[PDB]
């Protein structure tokens, strides 16, 4: 009939611009963000602008699209598939609680749950190949949380050196090896510092990596 | 008392399940043909004809 | 030597269809990736079917009276070996689309837009044998050899100087180095800002580099041959003979390693090589 | 010349 | 005082284990035993409702059995015309992260829920040209789990929190808040008399519920791990659980025993979507193996397999009069299947 | 809110050229098509044009192809129809009409307000020798129409369109598919029928219920009218 013709065509017209719309989409690069608290995950969503922050940050010919979900007071493993398909996990973590046990749960010095988040993220069956971005949180006043306590009660093996240099190469390697697959994904480091556009540059140079190592996986070359 | 009043909420009928097989044992009728998967429909009433 | 022949020519063929089978038989399709690769294998394949017609050499005119020797044959070969040439040029061109410009691709990329690609890299392919097909000369001494049955120092040239155009002009020279920007580009920019490992590197040149390798040694020899001849003609010695032995399996070459290298060795279509 | 031996 | 709890808890949890084993013998395998087994499903795929660009989490089916709703990563809702394959409707979202829909029973409103913890409602059969989003239900802390549609102004949805909550769309605000549940409430369904809803959790344990009053009429446990997919029988007084342990499990409205655990030992992956056939004797549940898998609720067998996505399947459901089955999946192709002989 | 006027017409010398300007508002016009339907006086109505959502589909009317052109503009949000040649015999009132095609919807259910163009000085056909019922309001009315070939589509839907034509006013739908009632109409209004034989039945009779009643055809690409009932005070 004329009137399913009709029909066919409205749906054709679906198509079209249902299609343009996952064109689209699929431009917008999306990164979970899964820092800890007291991780500054807000100096992030401030300076580079319930349930959810879906923060639309696009800055630079990107379609950046930044999920901050720390308000979501619930488990972790029905809802952390839905990001199966992102570029990187932008996980922070506070360098200055290394040595602030928790008052309540008695931890260890606010880094083994720390280093329990960062291998339950960086080892699930949806991460295996998706990359991390690793901040430093809190480094800028870990030189001053070193200069009177040192990082001796809870890694012993540690060198020492009386500065920063200690730090990186004491708990930041710590962090590098604790990924099993070294293979499949890579763990991009830095100091999540007061720098304007570094740390959102940072964060930039590691989605195009991501992005063309994908391109390389997607025209069957790599 | 938030547990001790709802811990037991069920005191209606306790009932056999094997004597209560009954509901499948006539839902076996009660949807028959309807259902087209368990009884193989025609093909002229069927929607998708592709 | 025919036995060899038949061989290679079972094999490539083989491998060609289970890479269609595994591309479109097995609904790994929708894909602009998938679609040019089973271009590219049935373009090969195709090419391949002529193979084992020539492949019996016993005497000088082949055992088909003229309905196979210059009607489709010499036809449907040249035709091919056109076309599969002019599907790595697309594929360079649509690795440069995904790698280098992602911006734009879908805009310009679509299953619609491969399949208008296909459709006319496939339809300049007559358009270079129609003279092997509308201008063939049925031969009765030989298998088939047509260029113009009128003078050939000039038609026969210019065949063969516009079949090298056709051949390595473009679709080597600028498509197939195309590929050596992609690599050029991620050495320079892609992993310097982001890390220090180089292990973007290693396997990206154990591809671009062994492909354009490969084509350009197993698919030079046959034009050479045929440009040096065109004006310094090569006696007729059995050495020569000998010498084009091969050169037609080494020309073959191309069409048995494409469907294993270009579309089954890299693991993201490994992968579903299986099952 | 061709696909054979001139 | 907490002893003294203690105590009670533990002598109402005797009595209500040995209440349920109280069934006589009721051997359900030695029993259950009738002369219609399902032996192969085999439902070819009569239409392919491609177009989506993401995981699909939730399809919905309509009351005149021919429209379908259905929800995906990709921000996007479409009303699909099943009969013909053609797209009646596409839904923009405000958020993109669905995992639950539904569509209204004069399938008007088609509200769905997501992680942003709200149900926005979108009017169909709307005066004006385009489909447009009525009130949004918002007063919930987890994601939205599971939201359903009793009429056009009654819905009650599953959040993350553990509570879910019947709102009344025209004021939009809850009515009713029912928070009996302790983990991450993951589904919930309506029964068709619309007086009793069940809904599943996290914490490996289902809750029926009353709509009007907003008390838990029972409990029922026995899964080993957390619960992601519930669904009512079309009777009413049954429902089954599919949760990430890999079995399904049937318990009955009334009775606290598991009638089936629908388990193989191939499967090693959990349960992400259940829905019913219209004769009760269909349950199809999607797995997390790349294929859906359709077990009969009698022999406690795998009398069905639909092995056509290529993803993770995700979501299906069986029409009103049981004539097909959108099975979507993480690959964004809705296959509707229809037995053919 | 939805506002269907039209503009540009009115007496034209003979020979010249008219455009018709359907504007539409309270509306999303983009995902509508748009049709023209012409009402000579004191006859019947008859088609003018259509454009399908989207402006993939056209169609013209038997006797003004060609020489019609019906051409939509979704950003602006209203609808053009230029006629060139005008004849005498092309003086008739003209309706813009929406419809919405997809599965369930109402084609054909807003009528514009219209407009009336005057000069200066194979397909379905109707078989209704009546056209004149003088009823007196207060009991049942039954209105009926005859159609060429069968309505039954393989669809299943008769495509059958009921309208009411109030005096001085626009028509209004009051049955489309010949089974399904329309919005914003009383349900006394009801209409039945199988294939070529239907009817249109009112339970009761009310006082603005007077005007003269029509039947539409949709199965096939020309949509004809015809000269309906007609109710006398």
């Amino acid at each position: 009939s004329a009137e399913d013709k009709a029909a066919v065509e409205r749906s054709k017209m679906i198509d079209r611009n249902l299609r343009e719309d996952g064109e689209k989409a699929a431009r917008e690069v999306k990164l979970l963000l899964l820092g800890a608290g007291e991780s500054g995950k807000s100096t992030i969503v401030k300076q580079m602008k319930t349930g959810i922050v879906e923060t639309h940050f696009t800055f630079k010919d990107l379609h950046f699209k930044m999920f901050d979900v720390g308000a979501q007071r619930s488990e972790r493993k029905k809802w952390i598939h839905c990001f199966e398909g992102v570029t990187a996990i932008i996980f922070c973590v506070a360098l200055s609680d290394y040595d602030l046990v928790l008052a309540e749960d008695e931890e260890m010095n606010r880094m083994h749950e720390s280093m329990k988040l960062f291998d339950s993220i960086c080892n699930n069956k949806w991460f295996t190949d998706t990359s991390i971005i690793l901040f430093l949180n809190k480094k800028d006043l870990f030189e001053e949380k070193i200069k009177k306590s040192p990082l001796t009660i809870c890694y012993p093996e540690y060198a020492g050196s009386n500065t920063y240099e200690e730090a990186a190469a004491y708990i930041q390697c710590q962090f590098e090896d604790l990924n099993k697959r070294k293979d499949t994904k890579e763990i991009y480091t830095h100091f999540t510092c007061s720098t304007d556009t570094k740390n959102v540059q940072f964060v930039f140079d590691a989605v195009t990596d991501v992005i063309i190592k994908n391109n390389l996986k997607d025209c069957g070359l790599f | 008392k938030l547990v001790e009043q709802l811990k037991m909420e069920a005191n209606i009928d306790r009932i056999k399940v094997s004597k209560a097989a009954a509901d499948l044992m006539a839902y076996c009728e009660a949807h028959a043909k309807e259902d087209p998967l368990l009884t193989p429909v025609p093909a002229s009433e069927n929607p998708f004809r592709e | 030597v025919p036995v060899l022949y038949l061989l290679v020519c079972a094999a490539g063929l083989g491998g060609n269809t289970l890479v269609i089978y595994v591309v479109l038989r097995f609904a790994k399709m929708k894909t602009v990736t998938n679609i040019y690769i089973l271009n590219l294998a049935v373009a090969d394949v195709l090419y391949m079917l002529g193979l084992p017609f020539l492949a019996t050499q016993n005497a000088a005119s082949f055992w088909p009276f003229g309905p196979v020797l210059c009607r489709l044959v010499m036809t449907l070969d040249g035709v091919n070996q056109f076309t599969s040439v002019f599907c790595l040029t697309v594929m360079s061109v649509d690795r440069y689309l995904a790698v280098v410009h992602p911006l734009s691709s879908a805009r310009w990329r679509r299953p619609r837009v491969a399949k208008l690609a296909s459709a006319a890299a496939w339809v300049l392919s007559l358009c270079m044998s129609l003279p092997l097909l509308v201008f063939a000369d049925v031969q009765e001494g030989g298998t088939c050899n047509a260029s113009w049955p009128e003078p050939v120092g000039l038609w026969g040239a210019v065949f063969i100087i516009y079949t090298a155009v056709l051949g390595f002009f473009a679709p080597l020279l600028v498509i197939c180095l195309c590929y050596l920007l992609i690599v050029v580009k991620v050495r320079a920019a892609g992993v310097r800002v982001g890390c220090v490992r180089r292990r973007s590197e290693r396997k990206v040149t154990r591809m671009v580099l062994v492909v354009v390798l490969v084509f350009a040694g197993c698919w030079l020899p046959f034009f050479t041959v045929n440009i040096v001849n065109l004006a310094v003609a090569l006696p007729q010695e059995p050495a020569s003979a000998g010498l084009y032995f091969f050169v037609v399996i080494l020309s073959y070459a191309n069409s048995c390693a494409n469907p294993v290298l270009y579309g089954f060795l890299s693991d993201n279509f490994r992968q579903s090589f299986q099952k | 010349x061709x696909k054979y031996f001139p | 005082e907490l002893d003294q709890l203690r105590q009670e808890a533990e002598q109402l949890k005797n009595q209500i284990r040995d209440a349920r084993k109280a069934c006589a013998d009721a051997t359900l395998s030695q029993i259950t035993n009738n002369i219609d087994p399902v032996g192969r499903i085999q439902m070819r795929t009569r239409r392919t409702l491609r177009g989506h660009l993401a995981k699909i989490y939730a399809m919905h089916w309509g009351t005149d059995s021919r429209l379908l709703v259905s929800a995906s990563q990709d921000g996007k809702l479409i009303i699909w015309d099943s009969y013909t394959t053609n797209k009646v409707h596409a839904i923009p979202l405000r958020s993109s992260w669905v995992m639950t829909c539904a569509y209204a029973p004069s399938g008007n409103y088609v509200a769905c829920g997501g992680l942003d913890n709200i149900c926005s409602i979108y009017n169909l059969k709307t005066r004006e040209g385009n489909v447009r989003v009525s009130r949004e239900l918002a007063g919930h802390t987890g994601y939205l789990s599971c939201c359903r549609f009793l009429d056009d102004n009654q819905i009650v949805t599953s959040s993350g929190d553990t509570t879910c909550a019947l709102w009344d769309i025209e004021t939009g605000q809850q009515t009713t808040t029912f928070t009996g549940h302790t983990g991450d409430v993951m589904s919930l369904s309506l029964a068709p008399d619309t007086r009793l809803f069940v809904s599943g959790a996290c914490d490996a344990s289902a809750k029926l519920w009353d709509v009007r009053e907003g008390m838990c009429r029972q409990t029922f446990t026995g899964h080993e791990s957390d619960i992601n997919a519930i669904c009512f029988f079309p009777n009413g007084n049954a429902f089954a659980t599919g949760s990430d342990d890999a079995t399904c499990r049937l318990f009955d409205l009334r009775a606290d025993q598991e009638l089936m655990t629908y388990s193989h030992d191939n499967i090693i992956c959990g349960i992400t979507s259940v829905s019913f056939s219209k004769s009760g004797r269909l349950l199809l549940a999607g797995y997390d193996d790349f294929n859906c898998n359709v077990w009969d609720a009698l022999k406690a067998d795998r009398a069905g397999v639909l092995a056509g996505h290529d993803n993770r399947v995700s979501c299906l459901g069986v029409t009103d009069d049981g004539m097909a089955v959108a099975t979507g999946s993480w690959d964004s192709f809705l296959k509707i299947w229809n037995g053919s002989s | 809110a939805v506002q269907l006027v039209e503009s540009g017409g009115g007496l034209v010398q003979p020979g010249g050229s008219r455009k018709l300007s359907c504007s539409a508002s309270g509306f999303a016009f983009s995902s509508f098509g748009m049709h023209w339907v012409r009402q000579a006086p004191e006859k019947g109505l008859e088609w003018v044009a259509y454009i399908s959502s989207g402006s993939g589909t056209i169609y013209y009317a038997d006797t003004v192809k060609g020489r019609f052109t019906i051409s939509r503009d979704d950003p602006k949000n209203t609808l053009f129809l230029q006629m060139t040649s005008l004849r005498s015999e092309d003086t008739a009132m003209y309706y813009c009409v929406r419809s919405i095609y997809y599965y369930g919807s109402s084609p054909f259910d807003f009528w514009g307000q219209g407009t009336t163009l005057t000069v200066s000085s194979s397909d379905i056909v109707m078989t209704q020798a009546t056209s004149s019922v003088p009823v007196t309001p207060g009991e049942s009315v039954s209105i009926s129409c005859r159609s060429s070939k069968s309505l039954l589509h393989s669809n299943g839907n008769t495509y059958l369109y009921w309208f009411l034509q109030r005096p001085g006013q626009s028509p209004q739908l009051l049955i489309y598919r010949m089974s399904n009632l329309a919005s914003g109409v009383p349900d006394r209004f009801s209409g039945s029928g199988s294939g070529t034989a239907f009817t249109l039945t009112i339970s009761r009779l009310e006082a603005e219920d007077v005007g003269v009643y029509y039947c539409m055809q949709h199965l096939e690409y020309p949509l004809t009218f015809g000269a309906g009932t007609k109710l006398e005070l």
